[PDB]
């Protein structure tokens, strides 16, 4: 069971080192390409794919972005729950909390319908 | 919970890192368009590395790190998912939360920019006052109290940190006739009108009267007394005087614009 | 091929595969509450497939491979617990050796409604518990006919297979009661809800349920268990009549 | 019973009131928190709901009257229709003037009366200054 902060902390150094490695291999591919094209063939060695490098870099970047976004969403959820409901859970009777949530939803829907009828009357 | 702002900043930072990587690899995919004297545009390449140095800005997130590590399994949220599977219509609660927050911020910005009023004029309750005073007394280090010794008007006194207590007579609203007295107070048997000072606290009382005549609104006395209490509480330090030295005159106190500075500066 | 490669769409058909609608293809109209998305339905279906295959190969008995993965081999003979052509149809009528006739279709529709919109993975463990032919041949058939087969408060269908579900009030929550092929058979048949709701303790003492509302529901349950001649199986139809009328 | 200038003034006041009511509805929408927050379950909730309902009904009536007065001002273009004095801004009535003079005289009399009244009020305030 890994945590968002833990996964972020373990992914950041992997991301940095992957960036370093991909930049090194890109520079190697570039100098090899120039030596074979501009000058004479001197780098008699096979280079790397060079596609997997930045591909996995972008993959880890997307992973980090989405997990940090999930953590932000969780914090926002907690904040909005604490603002729209008191901190009470098994203390508060669960059916009463469900009824209160249903009434809150109905009240919000009523306010929205009132504003919509208002806008329509403005039309 | 300001850590949400920190996580949003981190998201923006990593997205900027990705964008900078894309931009520098795209710039490397192009040469000198038209230099004709020197390919100095390669220096922009180095400048692009500066944006890659902005990756170290994401390392600044390690300072903002450790934002949330607790229990509280999602704060009383799971009702149908972790509860009644048949209860699928849950997300309506989150929808309502977002709707309410959006409405709140929208109306806040609207009221903030609606200061440009367009109404020319209007042409073709002691319990409430005590309740408003008690509600305003809800701020820390702002112990106030009232007694109403004489008259149906309100006699309110405030003592925040020092012996600089201030009295303000009210008429259920727009409390005028301010009198501040540093280190004595309620002589005789009730509030007094000595108004003695050290040629500076009297200036403070003048400032308070100017604010009262300035912060007077046509209606809604709640916002009026709230601004009054904030304006008075802003005097909790009296230790800094920008725009000049700390000794421009006898004393440097006048925060009428939400910031204290050297006196005699209008 | 065994991998997709840049398949195009041209027009609002993308919005058709988007815009979560409560129409799951044929839409039998027997159920359906949440607006499922076609892409969400596809993804939930395939992840449920992967999870159920992992659990089948984990503990219980598995089946051979074919074009469409089927590991739904029942006790005697049956295999219909998957929607292979979920966008097209869930067509799987393998066989049947005992009504558990039309009862097989009932159990299949029950498993489908359990999978449905994947609000969670409880459907996995629930179908995993479906391994005991005794006490689940006619009793489970009646439970399905009462769940979503339009029967005659008023016996509200209530079932749950969550991990420590906080919905029911905690009185004595055990570890994980799924099935026990022993004297004290542990079988959490379903949940209990009428108009409020309560937990439904059950422990089949086969040589059944041998276990405010909690002040009168277990007493009436024990009284009905003592007089066990109400109209082999523990409680198939008597529990329904209790939850419809005696639940007051 | 033309009342045309008064009608235009009424229309101006009505649009000003529309703006002020917009400000008011925004100020009353900003303080509409969650229903089951602390104590305002339905009482103050439904109270402000009915309040904004009356607000919107009044605003709709005001828009109706604004449309009506705009149509009346448009149809009022009878005789001297161009009237180019707009860009050309400069750079019996006896009975009305006499009624105005009599009204101002009565107003001066009432002003002296109010002066005596406020003098007595200041005197009473002075007495209270002597109170214990």
């Amino acid at each position: 069971d890994f945590d968002p902060v833990q996964r972020y902390k373990m992914l950041i150094p992997q991301l940095k080192e992957s960036l370093q490695t991909l930049m090194k291999v890109a520079a190697q591919n570039l100098i090899q390409n120039t030596n074979i094209d501009n000058g004479q063939k001197s780098s008699d060695a096979p280079l790397q794919r060079f596609d997997k490098c930045l591909e996995e870099f972008y993959a880890l970047c997307d992973q980090l972005e989405l997990c940090l976004r999930l953590a932000h969403e969780c914090l926002s959820q907690s904040c909005d729950s604490a603002k729209h409901s008191p901190t009470l859970v098994p203390s508060l009777p669960y059916p009463q909390y469900l009824a209160v949530i249903k009434a809150q939803i109905t009240c919000a829907k009523d306010i929205h319908t009132a504003l919509l009828d208002c806008a329509n009357k403005v039309t | 919970g300001v850590n949400l702002e920190a996580f949003s900043q981190a998201i923006s930072a990593i997205q900027a890192l990705r964008s900078s990587v894309s931009r520098v690899f795209d710039c490397l995919k192009d040469g000198m368009r038209n230099k004709e004297t020197l390919e100095g545009r390669e220096k922009a390449f180095i400048a692009n590395f500066q944006d890659n140095l902005h990756s170290v800005n994401r390392d600044l997130n390690e300072l903002e790190r450790l934002s949330n590590l607790v229990g509280k399994p999602s704060e009383n949220h799971p009702l149908h998912n972790s509860g009644l599977l048949s209860l699928d219509p849950y997300s309506q609660l989150l929808q309502a939360y977002k709707w309410s927050n959006k409405l709140q911020y929208h109306a806040g910005l609207a009221s903030g920019l609606l200061n440009q009023q367009s109404l020319k004029r209007s042409a073709n309750p002691q319990y409430v006052d005590d309740v408003i005073s008690r509600i305003d007394r809800m701020f820390p280090e702002m112990s106030i109290h009232l007694s109403r010794p004489n008259g149906t008007s309100a006699m309110l006194l405030v003592t925040l940190g020092k012996v600089l207590k201030v009295i303000v007579v009210m008429r259920s609203l727009f409390i005028d006739r301010t009198i501040v007295k540093g280190y004595n107070t309620e002589d005789g048997k009730l509030d007094i009108w000595s108004k003695s000072s050290y040629q500076v606290f009297q200036k403070v009382t003048d400032h308070a009267t100017t604010a009262l005549l300035h912060y007077q609104l046509p209606q809604m006395p709640d916002v009026v007394v709230r601004s009054f209490m904030t304006w008075l509480r802003s005097y909790i330090k009296l230790f800094q005087a920008p725009c000049q030295r700390c000794g421009k005159f006898l004393q440097d106190g006048l925060p009428p614009t939400w910031r204290d500075f050297r006196t005699l500066e209008a | 091929r065994s991998w997709a490669a840049s398949i195009p769409t041209i027009h609002s058909a993308l919005n058709i595969l988007l815009l979560p609608s409560p129409t799951p293809g044929l839409v039998p109209g027997l159920a359906g509450s949440y607006l499922c998305s076609p892409l969400e339905r596809f993804l939930g279906s395939v992840i449920m497939r992967r999870h159920l295959q992992r659990i089948i190969q984990q503990e219980t008995l598995q089946l051979i491979n074919s074009n469409e993965p089927g590991v739904i081999m029942f006790k005697t003979d049956a295999l219909k617990c998957r929607v292979a052509l979920s966008p097209k149809t869930n067509q799987t009528l393998q066989l049947k050796v005992t009504p558990e006739d039309e009862l097989q279709v009932l159990e299949k529709f029950f498993e489908t409604r359990v999978a449905g919109p994947p609000f969670k993975a409880n459907t996995l463990i629930a179908f995993t518990k479906l391994l005991g032919a005794p006490t689940h041949i006619l009793r489970d058939c009646v439970h399905i006919m009462k769940l979503e087969l339009f029967p005659d408060q008023l016996k509200w269908n209530v079932q749950f297979c969550l991990t420590i579900p906080p919905s029911a009030p905690p009185i004595a929550p055990p570890g994980t009661p799924a099935v026990v092929l022993k004297s004290k058979m542990l079988f959490f048949l379903q949940l209990t809800q009428k108009t409020v709701s309560i937990i439904v303790p059950i422990i089949y003492d086969m040589a059944t349920q041998q276990a405010n509302s909690s002040v009168a529901a277990p007493m009436m349950v024990s009284n009905i268990l003592k007089r066990f001649a109400e109209m082999r199986q523990g409680e198939c139809t008597i529990f329904a009549a209790v939850r419809d009328l005696m639940a007051n | 019973e033309v009342n045309t200038a008064t009608l235009c003034r009424i229309g101006q006041e009505t649009v000003q009131d529309i703006v002020y009511r917009t400000m008011e509805i925004f100020q009353l929408l900003r303080n509409m928190q969650l229903p089951n927050g602390v104590t305002y379950h339905t009482g103050t909730y439904q109270d402000r709901l009915t309040k904004l309902q009356d607000h919107l009904r009044q605003l709709s009536i005001l828009f109706r009257k604004l449309r009506l007065v705009y149509d009346k001002c448009n149809e009022n273009c009878g005789g001297m229709d161009p009237i180019p004095v707009e860009q050309l801004i400069p750079y019996e009535r006896r009975e009305i003037v006499e009624v105005n003079k009599k009204l101002k005289q009565k107003n001066q009399q009432l002003k002296q009366i109010m002066d005596q009244l406020r003098n007595l009020i200041w005197d009473i305030n002075a007495m209270l200054a002597m109170r214990n």
